[PDB]
């Protein structure tokens, strides 16, 4: 049996470099990673090198809309291996940025 | 300073961040299957519920809304809720309402 959507997407916080301030414990099943030793970590450590541009035009748009759909893209897992995803990411600005949401659903196929 | 939650389009926390703790007090145990009206204030209420209810129109976009939340330690906290509804496009599942509350200045 396969995941369903539900399932495979989890949510993690960013500050404006793009470091983890925050991560969903469902990132453990889907990549490998438990949430402590992503904190501190550039989400750029773990595109896959050939969607590395695309992410930094997608975190330039988002920047400058305050929201923004990724395209599909790779994300390193833990013990080796690229799954795919797609993140949802918006601003959570001061009514100044004080960081990033994400939405973040995994197009691989998960067992379980 | 924040938490993340998430919550189905009545209001009830469906996921709590452990943030909460430091925040409002509230293990998240003790916020889930909870409606957020039920922890604000009776003047903002009515505001809260218009609020969400307006976030599922708004495509997306950021919807703040700031009110007062009682805390564990019996005290009306200022929050500023930034929500965002989400719904995964590969499905037509109900959207859910993504909040990132911060406790902040009424000044
Ligand atoms: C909005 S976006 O550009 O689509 C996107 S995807 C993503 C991310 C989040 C993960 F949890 C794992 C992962 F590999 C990348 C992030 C972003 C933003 O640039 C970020 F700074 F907030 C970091």
């Amino acid at each position: 049996e396969f995941k369903g959507l539900d399932s495979k997407t989890f949510l993690s916080e960013h500050s404006m470099d793009m470091k983890f301030t925050y991560c969903d414990d469902r990132i453990t099943e889907l990549i490998g990673y438990h949430p402590e030793e992503l904190l501190g970590r550039s989400a750029y450590e773990f595109y896959h090198a050939l969607d590395s541009e695309n992410m930094t035009k997608s975190h330039q748009n988002l920047c400058t809309k305050g929201q923004v759909v990724s395209g599909q893209y790779r994300m390193l897992a833990k013990h080796g291996g690229y799954v795919w995803l797609e993140t949802q990411g918006t601003v959570i600005y001061n009514p100044q940025p004080q960081c990033i949401m994400c939405v973040n659903y995994v197009l691989s196929e998960i067992e379980k | 300073t924040r938490f993340i939650s998430r919550h189905n389009i009545e209001g009830i926390f469906t996921f709590v961040d452990h943030r909460c703790v430091a925040t409002v007090g509230y293990q998240p145990q003790e916020l889930l299957g909870k409606n957020i009206v039920e922890f604000c204030h009776p003047e903002d209420q009515q505001l809260l519920r218009d609020s969400f209810q307006q976030v599922v129109k708004l495509k997306g976009q950021v919807l703040s809304v700031m009110f007062r939340f009682r805390s564990k330690n019996q005290e009306w906290l200022w929050m500023r809720t930034s929500s965002f509804t989400f719904q995964n496009p590969y499905s037509d599942e109900i959207e859910y309402i993504i909040c990132t509350n911060t406790n902040v200045k009424n000044s």
